[PDB]
């Protein structure tokens, strides 16, 4: 049951993570403020 | 009374630096009997692919023969001084220790030289070994929470050589030859990495010159520098979910990021589980625990058991839960630990910071007694924090962590984060990924 | 342990549109059930303020409604977003029996019973709101149907006499349909939660037909 | 201290922040022995057709 | 008890004392199959008032001073049979796959050299693996077996003392058709062992692994209270573990061949459980 | 990227400051919006409509 090992998501992983080497901390913020200010300004428009 | 000042009655571990480069550390505690171990950085986070469970394979052709004293004379040594032989490797860590009485010492590093240096593989070995893992692994498919650890570190380090197992996959193990465990051999078991520690009742100075007369020979240089380095690696945050109805019970690991080793927020984050915690299903005073998670799911009889939990590696790892619970009850078990979560991220309070720093140091120090529990506590405490470091530092972080920074360190590293899910059986109502992370952040 | 399932109206509520099971292959066409139900409250809520702005006689109702599409501000809009809700709802009916049509999923009997009801509801709506505005088209449509109605022999005749209320189309039979068109669609909301709740009884269905309770 | 120098098409990535060069596993080895090899047997064949006083034209390489 | 009993060495055990004794040590810890839902409070009211008076209880105190404890012991804790043996066998039909056999006799009470004398026996005969995947090269029944049956198989004598009685034997976990080989093979070997061929490095090898066996039970603060407060209860009278290992390696293979040749002349009684298609019963042996 | 990073920092990570966001976002929006689309409405004319004729007049 060991070989259980994942297919790659290369083809669909963002820019920022497609770097299987560097870490995933500062690159946190910007894309969970980009995707949450997409929100935002659907929220915006809902609004008015 | 008095409890630091009974803190400042604990011995100090020497620690010293044989000339090959090898760490030796010693604690001279009060007792008769002794535990003396090696602790190797050679775990599974530094190999290939085809290397996978060349370690593994290692650590079962450690005690199977030397070229020294062949077949199962070490063996028969062992059970001749009536030795405790015993061994274990992690995905980072690789230990070989011994337990034994305080006048075989010359003898029992003697063997352990033995164990380590003077490593040799034969064939029928090599054979017979190769059934043995197919055994282990063919009778361990079935080990539930090995499986759902495995899972879990093969879904939050995707890519990385962090997600090989400790076995390795079966068509690794079934087709490794002799020259890549040579290699394996040659390229990891090194002298400056390595730390040879005693604790019980016996002298540095013994243990030194023991040392220098078995240590003196093994290593110090690489083949042509092909020096192994770490990675900071990236945790993914996924689900993987094995759908097998035809089974009693449903596990699930949720899990988020990893704070590192040298930091305090891992001192923190140890609060905060401390405040979490454990419970099994065979407790009294059941509708009465402190633990608010337990409470509620013992009144409501959610789950069989949950450990709730923290593991570090080399700047990373994975904080997290281990509940298991019946196919009908995995939604509202997993409602209420998200609710635990957050309610520490957002309404800390302080009598429950002090009752997590009550059952810390509690648990801390019943970890630190028997001899081989505190050996292994100064062989992961040299090898990762490059010291031992003492008890009444950790007396001081406890005393330097309130509500505020607690509730501070628990917003940085769980509030909206992307967890792992990592579910194994029948987990057809384990809720959907996208409503996990929308119970993550909270708009009440 | 959650009031999301032990509050009774949220018990049904968490039942019928949070937890939901449908399958997970949904197309295009079955956003339509939200989208007449959407569609019906917008009919409502523009219904509504029309009733406040609007006198019911032969002699005064294209005056009123002259009235509420000048002098009465948005009116006009609002007059004209229920004309074209009306449309769209008859757009989005049709491709939703077609839907139900196309795909097999008029297994499910009584909800297609209950459906077939809700078409005829949603006809006689429309037909006695057409009325209503009472113009030279509204007229002789009145006039057409309703002696078509006539029709049956030897009670039809006489049923039709007491549907007008006159011996023509009269002031009484506008406000008959006034009443009618207004009181309706309260019908036709309530028998649609009777819609959805056989179809939450019976199950969904996928595009493929496959009967797909393996991937929700 | 430094945000790790993100690369382009362009800007090409230098000799030393890799941080490939420093994971020397034995293949890496293996590899730069084996391309050495290359470059030393290619470098032989063009000296000794190099260096022949009698060789009037040029060495006509089958690379280019 | 459904937690506590997925390990089937407790089901082992439990039948085997169920089979040891025709008496009240045949009782288990555990509640019965049929009694839970039946039981009183009154009969725990009794129990507490006949069984926990002062004349038969141990403190033991430890990081603790001497007064503190003699006080509020001294202002709180001032508030006020001969289990015969019975010879047979419980057979457990139940197919895991997994014979496990215990064949035990009665050996001795707590706190005799003759039961020093059973414990160092049992420990030439075989216990637990001292290395880890191990394959016990002093082991002697797992000797004799490995000769005789080439499965996974596995052999570990038993000791279960008393203060009163006790039990000797042994415990074999194996396959179900190859479960009489290992139980006749062991046994012939426990017979010429206690035909007197048991030579002097041995005993001092197993008096070594006794007395590693012994340190080791006490090196933590847990061990140490488990072994003086079972002495204060068993005896009312403190023992240094030195003088005790020393009381032990006075003994020599006089009493273990006089007590292994007790065991073979014991009337066996024992407990098999598991898919028992092939089992030898009492008279195969 | 950072200052998407920063603005996740500020705006995005409590409730009801997320909430009083878009209020702020949505009313000076609102207002500069449909000074914009009548900009554009009279744009598009600039010589039909009755306000500069009228006060041309
Ligand atoms: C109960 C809620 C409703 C009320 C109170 C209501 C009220 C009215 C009123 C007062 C009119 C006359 C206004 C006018 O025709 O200019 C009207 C017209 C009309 N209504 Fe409704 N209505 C309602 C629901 C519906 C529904 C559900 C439909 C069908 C989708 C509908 C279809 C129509 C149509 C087709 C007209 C004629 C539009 C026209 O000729 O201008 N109404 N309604
Ligand atoms: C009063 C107008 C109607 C409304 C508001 C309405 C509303 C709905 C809604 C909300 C759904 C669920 C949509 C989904 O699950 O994707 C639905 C499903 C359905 N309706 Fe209706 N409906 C109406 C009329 C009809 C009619 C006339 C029929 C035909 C007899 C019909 C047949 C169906 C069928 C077969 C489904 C099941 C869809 C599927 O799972 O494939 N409905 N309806």
């Amino acid at each position: 049951h060991t070989d259980i090992k994942v297919p790659d998501f290369s083809d669909y992983r963002r820019p920022e993570v497609l770097d299987s080497t560097k870490s995933s901390k500062e690159s946190s913020e910007a894309r969970k403020g980009f995707s949450y200010l997409i929100t935002a300004t659907t929220t915006v428009g809902v609004a008015y | 009374a008095t409890y630091a000042q009974a803190l400042q009655s604990v011995p100090e571990t020497q620690v010293s630096q044989l000339d090959n480069g090898l760490r030796v550390a010693s604690e001279q505690s009060s007792q008769p009997t002794c535990t003396v171990g090696v602790w190797i950085d050679a775990g599974s986070r530094y190999e290939t692919e085809k290397n996978n469970g060349a370690g593994y394979f290692v650590e079962h052709l450690a005690f199977k023969g030397t070229k020294n004293r062949p077949g199962n004379a070490l063996e028969k040594e062992v059970e001749s001084m009536g030795a405790h032989l015993n061994a274990y490797s992690t995905r980072e860590h690789t230990a070989y220790y011994i337990k034994a009485l305080s006048k075989d010492l010359p003898k029992a590093v003697e063997l352990l030289a033995d164990i380590v240096q003077n490593c040799s593989l034969e064939d029928s070995q090599i054979e017979k070994e190769r059934d043995v893992i197919l055994q282990e692994l063919q009778e361990n498919d079935t080990s539930m929470r090995d499986v759902v650890f495995n899972y879990l570190h093969a879904t939050a380090f995707q890519g990385t050589p962090l997600a090989q197992s400790v076995e390795g996959p079966s068509e690794n193990v079934r087709k490794l030859s002799r020259a890549d465990l040579t290699e394996y051999l040659s390229r990891h078991y090194k002298a400056p990495r390595m730390v040879l520690a005693a604790a019980g009742g016996l002298e540095h100075r013994q243990l030194l010159d023991l040392a220098q007369k078995h240590f003196s020979g093994l290593s110090g240089t690489y083949d042509e520098d092909a020096v192994p380095t770490l990675t900071p690696c990236r945790f993914t945050g996924s689900e993987i979910r094995h759908r097998e109805d035809g089974l009693p019970l449903a596990h699930v690991a949720i899990a988020v990021e990893g704070p590192g080793w040298a930091n305090p927020d891992n001192v923190a984050l140890q609060v905060a589980n401390a405040i979490i915690g454990h419970y099994d299903c065979t407790y009294g005073g059941g509708m009465h625990l402190s633990s608010p998670l337990a409470s509620v799911a013992v009144t409501n009889k959610l789950c069989q058991s949950f450990q709730t939990f923290n593991i570090c590696y080399a700047d990373t790892g994975l904080l997290g839960a281990h509940f298991v619970c019946d196919h009908m009850s995995i939604d509202d078990m997993m409602f209420v630990l998200q609710g635990q979560w957050m309610r520490l991220c957002t309404s800390a309070t302080e009598s429950e910071v002090v009752r997590g720093k009550n059952l810390l140091r509690n648990a801390l120090v019943s970890h630190l007694d028997g001899t081989t529990p505190v050996c292994e506590d100064i062989g992961r405490s040299l090898l990762t924090y490059g010291r031992r470091i003492p008890l009444a530092e950790w007396e001081s972080r406890i005393a330097e962590v309130d509500a505020r920074v607690v509730r501070e360190v628990c917003s940085k590293y769980f509030y909206d984060q992307c967890p792992a899910v990592a579910g194994f059986g029948p987990i057809e109502q384990l809720p959907d990924y996208n409503r996990i992370r929308s119970g993550m952040f909270w708009l009440r | 342990i959650n009031i999301r399932k032990t509050h009774p109206l949220m018990k049904i509520v968490n039942n019928a549109f949070i937890d939901l099971p449908a399958p997970s292959n949904i197309s295009s066409w079955w956003n339509f059930g939200s989208l007449l139900g959407i569609c019906l409250i917008l009919q409502i809520l523009t219904g509504l303020f029309l009733a406040m702005h609007y006198t019911p006689d032969t002699t005064t109702a294209f005056s009123s409604v002259t009235h509420i599409c000048r002098d009465v501000n948005y009116g006009w809009i609002i007059r004209y977003m229920h004309a074209n809700g009306a449309s769209m709802f008859f757009i989005c009916l049709f491709m939703h029996v077609g839907r139900g049509l196309y795909y097999g999923s008029y297994t499910f009997l009584e909800t297609w019973n209950i459906g077939v009801i809700l078409l005829f509801a949603t006809m006689a709506t429309a037909f006695m709101g057409y009325v209503l505005p009472w113009g030279q088209m509204s007229f002789w449509g009145a006039t057409v149907i309703t002696n078509l109605l006539s029709a049956i022999p030897y009670i039809g005749t006489n049923l039709v006499e007491w549907i007008w209320g006159g011996f023509s189309v009269d002031k009484a039979t506008l406000t008959r349909f006034f009443a009618f068109h207004f009181i309706f669609p309260f019908i036709i909301a309530a028998l649609a939660m009777v819609h959805l709740l056989f179809l939450h009884e019976t199950g969904s269905n996928n595009p493929t037909g496959i009967p797909s309770d393996t991937d929700k | 201290s430094f945000p790790k120098y993100e690369p382009s098409r362009l800007a090409s990535l230098p000799t030393t922040l890799d941080p490939a060069e420093y994971d020397i596993s034995s293949e890496t080895r293996k590899a730069q022995a084996e391309r050495l090899a290359i470059r030393s047997r290619l470098k032989r064949e063009y000296q000794l057709q190099y260096n022949d006083p009698s060789r009037r034209g040029v060495v006509e390489d089958p690379a280019l | 008890k459904a937690v506590a009993f997925q390990n089937p060495q407790a089901h082992v055990i439990e039948n085997l004392h169920a089979a040891a004794y025709r008496n009240a040590l045949a009782n288990s810890l555990y509640c019965p199959d049929y009694r839970i839902g039946k039981v009183t409070p009154d009969e725990l009211h009794d129990y507490v008032q006949n069984h926990f008076t002062s004349a038969r209880m141990a403190l033991i105190g430890l990081g603790v001073s001497h007064p503190v404890l003699k006080q509020v012991a001294e202002q709180f804790l001032n508030i006020r049979a001969k289990a015969k043996y019975r010879g047979g066998e419980i057979r457990e039909q139940n197919g895991d796959s997994l014979v496990h056999a215990a064949l035990v006799a009665e050996s001795a009470a707590i706190g005799s050299a003759e039961a020093n004398a059973f414990s160092v026996l049992q420990h030439v005969l075989g216990a637990g693996p001292h290395v880890k995947r191990g394959s016990n090269a002093t082991s002697s029944l797992y000797q004799a077996v490995a000769k005789g049956v080439h499965q996974p198989f596995d052999v570990s004598a038993f000791n279960a003392s008393y203060s009163d009685s006790g039990l000797f034997g042994f415990y074999t976990i194996s396959q179900a058709a190859s479960a009489g080989d290992v139980i006749k093979a062991a046994y012939n070997q426990v017979k010429t062992i206690a035909q007197g061929n048991l030579s002097n490095p041995d005993v001092q090898a197993a008096k070594n692994k006794l007395k590693a066996g012994y340190l080791m039970s006490v090196e933590s603060s847990e061990g140490f209270l488990d072994e003086v407060g079972c002495q204060a209860l068993a005896a009312g009278s403190y023992t240094p573990p030195s003088t005790v290992l020393q009381q032990i390696d006075a003994v020599a293979d006089a009493d273990v061949i006089n007590a292994a040749k007790k065991f073979v002349s014991g009337r066996k009684s024992m407990a098999a459980s598991g898919n028992l298609g092939h089992t030898p019963f009492i008279d195969e042996l | 990227p950072t200052l998407t990073a920063r603005l996740y920092s500020l705006l995005f990570r409590r409730t009801s400051t997320f909430a009083l966001t878009i209020v702020v976002g949505a009313l000076f929006f609102e207002r500069a919006f449909d000074q914009g689309a009548d900009a554009i409405y009279e744009h598009i004319n600039e010589g039909k409509l009755w306000k500069h004729i009228k006060h041309k007049y």
